[PDB]
């Protein structure tokens, strides 16, 4: 969603669970058009992988691959 | 079958239970 | 002009500060007796205030967009006044100082209980010392060419 | 007209800081959060009824309590823009005419 | 050892520092012996060390795991989610 | 100092008030007063008596990172011989009780040394230090979002 | 007498009247010559 | 046996010499200083008598005449204070309008412009508002003129020359011995009787003559100078007839016993006047009556010349039980042979009786015009408090001198102290598990009510309307006092105070003086801080006291001295374990304490209490009650009072009150700066004056006292004292600024 128009979206970058939120809590913190309570990614990897080339989830999900495979070797 | 249901109890209840009583086993008692 | 800079005389910010300035003491002298101490104590800060705004006028200050005079230590000659010649002044009074200083510790550095002389100050022997301030910049000069300001053996 | 200083967000500004009402209609400043909110008249431009106090609130004294409202009610043909003297660095500034 | 005014003598360290036990009964089981046949006979595949606390440990760990993963939306807000729809930010959203 | 001053200077030039800034940074109050205390509204609104928004986790955040700061000058300014002494007596009074001398510690509880207790509340300090500015930056530029 | 000139030369008491008498100094030149930001005479 | 003056003639002749010689006292300093240490030892010794010497009569000698010394200086700010009333003040418009016109006794010169500070106080006068609240005592006791204050201020001045004399005489002429000063019955008969008893006798007879005619006379709206003047009131009787009419009979009723013929003037209402807003005046002079009565009596207790009376030994050893032994026998002898244990018994009651003297004189304003000066009532109460509490922490640093160095079972024994000494780790284990469970239970309380708050549950917070805390025994309290005038106290007619309840609130010139105050969670919860903070800085306290002389640690601590730096890192790190480097924690906690209470107070009379009252009877507080909804979380606290009330100071630049922000932030900058000399140590110290030594030398600039950084015992005491200042500065800041501008 960010890729189509990033100066109108907030990123997201992971889903809260908390059980000890409360129901405003999670009205509140639902944001970037998600499905339930997230945080707003303020380090910037939106920007800097959207520079370098990387648009869709499959991009991210072979990147992430690659990158355990790295650390385990 | 919603995944952090699971991960985020096991991670943050039991893991630190398993890992804390472990260690408190290994560094309190002689060899 | 200078880093952007215009002359408050011909500035407007600094005139409308001016201005403001004096209009809020005007208030504080209302609601008194016309002549009254406290109503001649106002009117004496009100043109005292004049006189600040017009000695910055005529002594050629710069002023940016908030109408504040700016201080320029570049070392430009359109403004030595403002760090400068002030600086040379304190220069010559922290010299003189500082060598009155020094003076007075190396004259008591020989008696027996110098100490003494530190903690209760010898006030005949200060005074003698204390015009030598006024030569220090040739003193300390001569001192150096001698090789006598700094300690040798150490 | 009520005019709400502050937000409940805790934002610095006016709700809505900038709005127009009718003649002679008098305009409530009324605070919602963030008191020690004052509202102090711009006193520049606003062409005609040039009186300070008339509309202004003066410095140092400001709304007390949560809830507080300083009641105007301008009639002065013209626009002129009310802000709040404390936060008016943080933008909490609003225009409001009267046509 | 409290021999009217002594209190130390190598023959009884304990004694002298002190190593009694101010509480201690003595006594016979006060629980009838037809009731202690009951419970040491029903509790007794606990008493293992090792196995006690493994078996706690992954009972409890499955026992949280279950109860969380299939809990209803009265009992956490976190599984029920939102209720509403989501306002916009300052000037995003 | 450093990313305080970066930080207010940008955050009046993206709300095209640099006049702001250039009028009143050149007085200690105005650092505080226009900066800290200003921009500190709606973080500490984060939560309220009338409800909370997205802002309170940074809300909370923020009061911890005080907590946290303020408890590393414990470490800092109390020494080791006043807590090694009330170590020692806590330690009689547990060895004293009823139903509770039946638990015996395995080491012998000692307070902190001089140095580890030196880096514990530098550690603390530098902690709360973080988290707060971290929360009051976040939540002062995400607030307004410019 | 001479005690007293003693006494009065000790150092906190040489220090306060020197330095009472640089603020009197100092006060009287800022009120023959106030709000000066700059040497105007050269 | 007998009791008489004895006295020794010039025992010290008065000179130069020693003037001139910086450490008489001190053998070591007497000759002279090798470093920078020395000069800092010169200061730290010099009021320290017991230890210049041995001798227990050069010790008493040199503390009577200290104390001469103090009275002079306490007269002097008094005799300042009266003609800076007199002459640079608005006393006499003000005491035409007092409710308009606000009180300032103090100008400033125009020198750099600083005559902003000459603020607009109202009535043709530009000065500093001043917060003594002095103004309100001069109105009480009758004073009309500026030239009654001049008198005074003269008065006092020659009262200042005759206390410094009497301190010169009293030591250098006829200075008492110690059979004079260890006679303990007679000062006490004289001291209750003479001083207490006579001087308020004293006190009742001026306000029967002069303050109650006066105010009187002002309360009816006289113009201050068509007042008679108060000697009139005495030599013209119906003058006072015509107020009241029983001073006709004439101290006849005295002697009938007809006391009841003088219930015109000695009421006892209780409660305050409904027009001055402070208590009736013929309430108080009632008062002081009985009180005279009741001191005269009690200074008639102990045995001095006739037979008569009480051996205070008798009683003290009378006192023993099967718990204790043999207790109190052997206290006279303790009690009379060291000046410590005096000092910190008496620091102890000052302390308590200055704290008391705060809470009933914002209970129960005794001034006219005091109540509805808010300024005035907020200094008063924040002041008292400060001053009590630093009292208490010095009767416990004497406490713990007099266990270093004068406590002796040798000679002096009691049975007691060592049976207190000899179960110390129970009773400081004891205090430290309350002091635990407290600190969980009312802190902890705020935290679980701020977490619940940032979780959007606010009804499973401890409020008002979710889980109530409510403080039964005190609400029980208070309305049993509301309920007390005329079921169990009939002879009054209002309750003591009226934050007790009935009603009745009180206002004086559109504002209020005062009404009931509720008790609600929050004051449940802040009631627990305050006992919390009290029980940690006692049990500070009590375990530098107990373990001053020995512990399990350092088995010799009695010998290394009262005050000493540690016994090097062994044992692990013995730093700090000395008994005054616990009374340096205990005035951080202190400090701590007394700041909960008086923003505790400040938060709940801007809330509750003080306000502006209105035709139908409406009054809107300072802050609408948000004190029993917000206070009751952290966050509450940082926002709706410091940050909320915080920008009546940060605004003052520019106006009159731009004092107060300077200090604001001078206050600030001094706390921040005793840090230096808190986190850091000695050591890294000395290294870098090597260094800088090393920079003079090279120039043979170098001093020959050696400069020294400051000794270990000493950065701590500097940081502690700048810590204190810093703290206190700001709030003293941040409390004037916020009640002038919106009081
Ligand atoms: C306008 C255009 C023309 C300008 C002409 C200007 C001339 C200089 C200015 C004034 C000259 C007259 C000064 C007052 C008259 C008496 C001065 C004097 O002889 O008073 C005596 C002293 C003596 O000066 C020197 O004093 C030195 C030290 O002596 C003593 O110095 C001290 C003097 O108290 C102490 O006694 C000390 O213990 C002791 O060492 C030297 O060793 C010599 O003895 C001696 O030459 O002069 C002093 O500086 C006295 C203190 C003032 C000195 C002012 C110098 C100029 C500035
Ligand atoms: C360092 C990288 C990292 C970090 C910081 C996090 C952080 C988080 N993950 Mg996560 N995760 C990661 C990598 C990471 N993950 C990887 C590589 C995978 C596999 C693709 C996952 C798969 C995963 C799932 C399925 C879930 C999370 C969830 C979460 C959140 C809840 C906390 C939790 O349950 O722990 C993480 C739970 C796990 C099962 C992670 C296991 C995988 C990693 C590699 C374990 C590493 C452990 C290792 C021995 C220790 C490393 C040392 C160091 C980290 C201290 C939390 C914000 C939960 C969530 O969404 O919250 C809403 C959730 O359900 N993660
Ligand atoms: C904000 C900083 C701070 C804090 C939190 C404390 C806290 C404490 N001080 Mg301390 N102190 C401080 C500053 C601080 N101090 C400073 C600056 C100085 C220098 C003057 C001192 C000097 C000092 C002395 C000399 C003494 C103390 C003592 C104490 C303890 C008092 C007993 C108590 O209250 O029990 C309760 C504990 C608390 C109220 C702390 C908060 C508890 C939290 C809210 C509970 C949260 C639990 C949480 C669920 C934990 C699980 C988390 C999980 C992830 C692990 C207490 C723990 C006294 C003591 O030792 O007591 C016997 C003692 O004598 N302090
Ligand atoms: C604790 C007592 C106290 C305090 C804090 C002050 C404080 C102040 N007084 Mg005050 N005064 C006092 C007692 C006090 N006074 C007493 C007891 C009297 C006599 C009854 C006076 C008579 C007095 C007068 C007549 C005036 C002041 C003035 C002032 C203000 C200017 C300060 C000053 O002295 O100018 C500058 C300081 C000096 C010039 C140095 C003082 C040296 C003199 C000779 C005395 C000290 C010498 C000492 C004995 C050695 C100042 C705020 C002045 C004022 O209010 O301005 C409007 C003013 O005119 N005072
Ligand atoms: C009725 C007799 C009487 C009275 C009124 C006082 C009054 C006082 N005594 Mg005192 N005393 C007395 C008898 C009395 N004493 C006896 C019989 C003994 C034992 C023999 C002592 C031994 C004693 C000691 C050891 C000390 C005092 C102290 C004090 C002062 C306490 C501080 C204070 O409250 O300030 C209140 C201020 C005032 C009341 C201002 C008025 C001051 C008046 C003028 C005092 C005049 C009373 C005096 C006894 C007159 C006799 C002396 C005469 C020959 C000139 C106070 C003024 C302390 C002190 O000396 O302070 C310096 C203290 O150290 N007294
Ligand atoms: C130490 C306190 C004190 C002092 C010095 C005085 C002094 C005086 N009182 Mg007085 N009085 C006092 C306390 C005092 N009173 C108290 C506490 C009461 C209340 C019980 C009274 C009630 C009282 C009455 C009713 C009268 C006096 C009167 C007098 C004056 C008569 C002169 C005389 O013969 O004697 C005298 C100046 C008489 C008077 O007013 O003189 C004109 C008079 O009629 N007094
Ligand atoms: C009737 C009250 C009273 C009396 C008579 C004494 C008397 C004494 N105390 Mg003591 N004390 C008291 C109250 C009292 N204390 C209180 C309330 C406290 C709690 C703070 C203490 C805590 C205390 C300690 C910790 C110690 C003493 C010590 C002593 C003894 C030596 C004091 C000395 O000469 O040091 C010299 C006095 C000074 C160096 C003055 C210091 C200046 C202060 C710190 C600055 C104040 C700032 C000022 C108010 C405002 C700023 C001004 C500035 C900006 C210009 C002495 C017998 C010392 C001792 O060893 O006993 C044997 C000791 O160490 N006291
Ligand atoms: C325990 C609560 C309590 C308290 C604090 C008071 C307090 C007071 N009562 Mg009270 N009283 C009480 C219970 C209480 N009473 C009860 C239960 C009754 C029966 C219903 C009364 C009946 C009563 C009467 C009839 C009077 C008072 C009066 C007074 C006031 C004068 C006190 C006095 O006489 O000196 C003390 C008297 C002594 C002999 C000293 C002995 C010390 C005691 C007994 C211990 C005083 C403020 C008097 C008053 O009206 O005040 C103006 C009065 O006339 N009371
Ligand atoms: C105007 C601002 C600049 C001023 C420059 C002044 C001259 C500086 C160079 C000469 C310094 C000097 O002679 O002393 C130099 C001083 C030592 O001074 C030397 O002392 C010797 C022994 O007494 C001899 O007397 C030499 O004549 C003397 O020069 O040391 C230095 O400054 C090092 C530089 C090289 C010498
Ligand atoms: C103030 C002036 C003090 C004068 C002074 O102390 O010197 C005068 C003398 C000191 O002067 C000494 O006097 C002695 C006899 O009194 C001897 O004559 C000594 O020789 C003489 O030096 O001290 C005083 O007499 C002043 C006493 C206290 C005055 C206050
Ligand atoms: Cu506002």
């Amino acid at each position: 969603a960010w890729v189509q128009d990033p100066l109108h979206v907030r990123p997201i970058a992971h889903a809260i669970w908390d059980p000890h939120f409360g129901q405003p809590a999670v009205e509140a913190f639902t944001r970037g058009g998600a499905l339930g309570p997230v945080n707003i990614a303020y380090s910037g990897v939106y920007q800097w992988w959207y520079t370098i080339g990387l648009r869709t989830n499959e991009d991210l999900y072979t990147g992430a691959i690659f990158l355990l495979f790295l650390s385990f070797i | 079958i919603n995944l952090p249901s699971l991960f985020v109890p096991l991670v943050g209840l039991l893991f630190p239970a398993v890992a804390m009583a472990s260690l408190f086993l290994h560094v309190e008692k002689r060899l | 002009d200078i880093a952007g800079l215009t002359p408050c005389k011909d500035s407007k910010q600094f005139a409308k500060r001016e201005k403001q300035s004096i209009k809020k003491l005007e208030s504080s002298l209302k609601l008194y007796a016309p002549d009254s101490a406290p109503a001649l104590a106002i009117n004496a800060t009100i043109e005292k205030t004049k006189r600040r705004f017009d000695n910055y006028g005529k002594q050629g200050l710069l002023c940016g967009a908030d109408g504040l005079p700016h201080l320029i230590v570049s070392g430009d000659q359109r403004h030595w006044g403002e760090f400068i010649t002030p600086g040379i002044l304190f220069l010559y009074i922290a010299g003189w100082i500082g060598w009155v200083g020094r003076s007075y510790l190396i004259a008591i550095r020989d008696d027996k209980k110098p100490t003494q002389k530190e903690i209760i100050i010898d006030v005949p022997l200060a005074t003698g010392l204390v015009f030598r301030g006024f030569s220090w910049p040739i003193a300390a000069y001569r001192e150096l060419l001698n090789g006598e300001l700094v300690a040798k053996d150490v | 007209v009520e005019v709400l200083l502050g937000a409940s967000d805790g934002g610095l500004a006016f709700v809505p800081s900038s709005l127009e009402v009718s003649a002679g209609e008098t305009i409530v400043f009324k605070n919602n959060a963030g008191f020690p909110h004052n509202v102090v008249f711009d006193e520049d431009e606003i062409p005609a009824g040039v009186d300070a106090s008339k509309i202004s609130m003066p410095e140092e004294d400001l709304l007390n309590a949560p809830g507080e409202t300083y009641s105007v009610k301008l009639d002065a043909k013209g626009t002129y823009k009310f802000y709040c003297s404390p936060h008016q660095g943080a933008g909490m500034v609003g225009q409001v005419t009267v046509n | 050892y409290g021999d009217k005014s002594v209190y130390f003598d190598l023959e009884d360290l304990g004694n002298t520092t002190g190593q009694w036990d101010l509480y201690g009964s003595d006594a016979p089981s006060p629980y009838n012996s037809l009731q202690s046949k009951f419970f040491e006979t029903f509790a007794a595949p606990f008493t293992k060390r090792g196995l006690l606390l493994k078996f706690l440990i992954l009972g409890g760990g499955s026992t949280l795991a279950y109860f969380s993963a299939t809990a209803s939306g009265d009992i956490l807000p976190i599984k029920k989610g939102p209720q509403l729809p989501p306002q916009l930010g300052p000037r995003l959203g | 100092w450093v990313t305080f001053y970066w930080h207010w200077k940008h955050i009046t030039l993206w709300q095209g008030n640099v006049s702001q800034f250039n009028e009143s940074s050149t007085y200690l109050m105005g650092w505080l007063r226009d900066y800290l205390w200003l921009n500190s509204s709606q973080l500490i609104n984060g939560y309220n008596p009338f409800g909370m928004n997205s802002l309170s986790v940074w809300a909370w955040m923020f009061l911890f990172g005080h907590l946290v700061w303020a408890t590393g000058f414990m470490f800092l300014i109390s020494w080791r011989g006043y807590w090694q002494e009330l170590i020692e007596t806590l330690a009689w009074a547990h060895e004293r009780t009823p139903l509770a001398n039946l638990i015996r510690w395995r080491d012998k509880p000692v307070a902190l040394s001089i140095v580890q207790a030196r880096l514990v509340g530098l550690v603390h300090f530098s902690v709360g230090y973080i988290f707060t500015y971290a929360a009051f930056l976040i939540a002062s530029t995400s607030g307004k979002f410019g | 007498m001479r005690d007293l000139k003693t006494y009065l030369s000790v150092a906190p008491v040489a220090s306060t009247l020197w330095f009472a008498a640089l603020a009197g100094l100092l006060i009287e030149i800022n009120r023959f010559f106030p709000d000066a930001l700059t040497f105007p005479f050269f | 046996p007998e009791v008489k003056i004895l006295v020794d003639r010039d025992p010290i002749k008065t000179s130069f010499e020693q003037w001139a010689k910086p450490g008489h006292f001190s053998r070591t300093i007497a000759k002279g200083p090798d470093t920078t240490t020395w000069i800092w030892n010169l200061h730290a010794d010099a009021h320290d008598f017991d230890s210049h010497t041995s001798d227990l009569e050069e010790i008493s000698r040199k503390v009577f005449s200290a104390h001469f010394g103090q009275l002079s200086i306490i007269f002097l700010w008094l005799s300042g204070m009266y003609f800076h009333g007199a002459r640079f003040s608005n006393y006499e418009a003000w005491l035409n309008d007092p409710t308009h016109i606000r009180p300032s006794a103090q100008v400033v010169w125009p020198i750099v412009g600083q005559e902003i500070l000459n603020g607009d106080v109202g009535g043709g006068f530009r000065g500093i508002q001043i917060t003594s609240g002095f103004f309100q005592i001069w109105r009480a006791s009758g004073i009309t003129s500026e030239l009654q204050l001049y008198c005074t201020a003269i008065g006092a001045l020659v009262f200042a020359a005759l206390m410094l004399f009497a301190g010169w005489f009293h030591y250098h002429k006829a200075a008492p011995k110690l059979v004079w000063f260890q006679d303990v019955e007679s000062m006490l008969n004289h001291h209750l009787a003479g001083l207490l008893g006579l001087g308020s006798l004293s006190w009742a007879g001026h306000q029967v003559h002069v303050s109650l005619p006066i105010n009187q006379f002002l309360n009816a709206g006289v113009d201050p100078k068509e007042i008679p003047l108060p000697h009139e009131f005495i030599l013209n009787r119906d003058l006072l007839a015509q107020l009241y009419p029983s001073f006709a009979e004439g101290a006849t009723p005295f002697f009938t016993l007809n006391w009841s013929k003088y219930a015109d003037f000695l009421t006892f209402r209780g409660g305050l006047d409904p027009l001055t807003g402070g208590l009736w005046l013929t309430d108080i002079a009632h008062h002081h009556l009985a009180i005279a009565i009741l001191f005269l009596i009690a200074g008639h207790m102990y045995r001095t010349n006739w037979g008569i009376g009480h051996g205070i030994k008798d009683i003290l050893e009378a006192h023993k039980g099967p718990f204790t032994g043999q207790g109190h026998k052997g206290l006279y002898e303790i009690l009379t042979t060291s000046w410590h244990a005096q000092l910190s018994i008496n620091l102890a009651m000052l302390g308590s009786l200055t704290i008391i003297v705060a809470h009933h004189m914002y209970a129960m304003p005794p001034y006219p015009y005091l109540a509805t000066d808010y300024g005035t009532q907020l200094s008063l109460f924040t002041h008292h408090m400060w001053i009590g509490g630093f009292l208490i922490v010095g009767a416990a640093a004497h406490a713990a001198i007099f266990m270093v160095r004068d406590y002796d079972p040798t000679t002096r024994y009691n049975d007691l102290l060592d049976r207190v000494l000899r179960h110390r780790d129970a009773i400081i284990s004891h205090l430290n598990w309350v002091c635990i469970f407290l600190g969980f239970h009312s802190f902890g309380l705020y935290i679980h009510n701020d977490t619940m708050s940032a979780l959007g549950r606010p009804q499973d917070m401890f409020s008002d309307t979710a889980i109530q805390l409510q403080p039964v025994f005190a609400q029980w309290i208070q309305n049993t006092h509301a309920l007390a005038p005329g079921t169990t106290a009939p002879g009054a007619t209002t309750s003591t105070s009226l934050t007790w309840g009935g009603g009745d609130l009180v206002s004086v010139g559109g504002k209020v003086a005062l009404l009931p105050i509720p008790l609600g969670t929050a004051d449940f919860l802040v009631h627990h801080i305050h006992a919390f903070t009290i029980h940690v800085t006692v049990l500070i306290l009590l375990k530098g006291v107990l373990f001053a002389r020995s512990s399990r640690l350092i088995p010799d601590k009695a010998n290394l001295g009262f005050r000493f730096p540690c016994d090097g890192p062994g044992r692990g790190g013995t730093c700090q374990v000395s008994a005054w480097d616990h009374v340096f924690l205990g005035l951080f906690w202190m400090y701590n304490a007394i700041s909960v209470v008086i923003f505790h107070f400040s938060w709940k009379m801007q809330s509750d209490v003080w306000g502006s009252i209105n035709d139908q009877g409406v009054v809107t507080h300072i802050t609408g009650g948000n004190f029993a909804q917000s206070s009751i979380t952290i966050n509450g606290w940082l926002r709706d009072f410091l940050w909320a009330q915080a920008s009546q100071v940060i605004q003052s630049y520019g106006s009159s009150l731009s004092a107060y922000g300077l200090f604001f932030l001078g206050a600030h900058f001094v706390w921040a700066f005793s840090l230096m000399f808190l986190f850091s140590g000695r050591g890294y110290w000395q290294e870098l004056i090597e260094s800088i030594v090393w920079a003079h030398n090279k120039l043979k600039v170098a001093p020959a006292t050696q400069p020294r950084a400051l000794s270990i015992v000493q950065g701590r005491a500097v940081g502690v004292t700048h810590y204190l200042l810093g703290g206190i500065a700001t709030t003293w800041a941040f409390f004037l600024a916020r009640i002038i501008a919106v009081g």
